């Protein structure tokens, strides 16, 4: 709504993954069959779908804005896994968090030499 | 986690290679060092003896 008026909007979700577990449940219960790590086969139509609407409009349609900061959990540091590789793959970059270091005192824990944005040098200022 | 037993097997690789690079840069150097101390031996011998028997 912000969007198409003009204005500016950011929209954040805690967490994708117990999403894709609540379609899992929804969808294993209406029998739909099973594919990798129990999921059904359109769980990358689910996230991609969500995703892709976060743009910046061209002028002609008003110039408005929405960006998105999609939350992910991963089992025992498993970026390997189903939902965090389809969802790594939908994204403009990726912010890793480290649980090493988070206890040895590098406390916002990002792993900067790992961590990446296409748009990095466009989306900062020139100082 | 398998990430950490694959994240600790780079980590002893790299140490692997660290020492083995070492130990024969040192091999090269004690096969020298060896040869370089027998072949002072004579002189050391001559000057002591000198030394010695002239006090």
């Amino acid at each position: 709504y912000f969007r198409d008026k003009g204005k500016h909007a950011l929209v954040v979700y805690d967490d994708l993954s117990k999403h894709a577990v609540a379609y899992r449940q929804i969808s294993l219960l209406l029998r739909r069959p099973p594919g990798r790590e129990a999921y059904p086969g359109d769980v990358f139509y689910l996230h991609s779908r969500l995703l892709e609407r976060a743009a910046k409009l061209s002028d002609e349609k008003g110039g408005g804005s929405l960006t998105a900061l999609p939350i992910i959990e991963t089992q025992a540091g498993d970026v390997s896994a189903y939902i965090p590789t389809n969802v790594i793959s939908i994204t403009d970059g990726q912010i890793y968090l480290e649980s090493d270091l988070f206890y040895s005192g590098i406390r916002p824990a990002i792993n900067v030499g790992l961590s990446v944005s296409r748009v990095g040098g466009a989306a900062q200022i020139k100082a | 986690s398998l990430r950490d037993i694959k994240t600790r097997i780079n980590a002893t690789k790299k140490t692997s290679q660290i020492t083995k690079a070492m130990e024969m840069v040192s091999t090269s150097k004690l096969n020298r060092a060896e040869q370089n101390a027998k072949s002072f031996v004579p002189y050391m011998e001559k000057i002591q003896e000198v030394v010695a028997n002239v006090a």
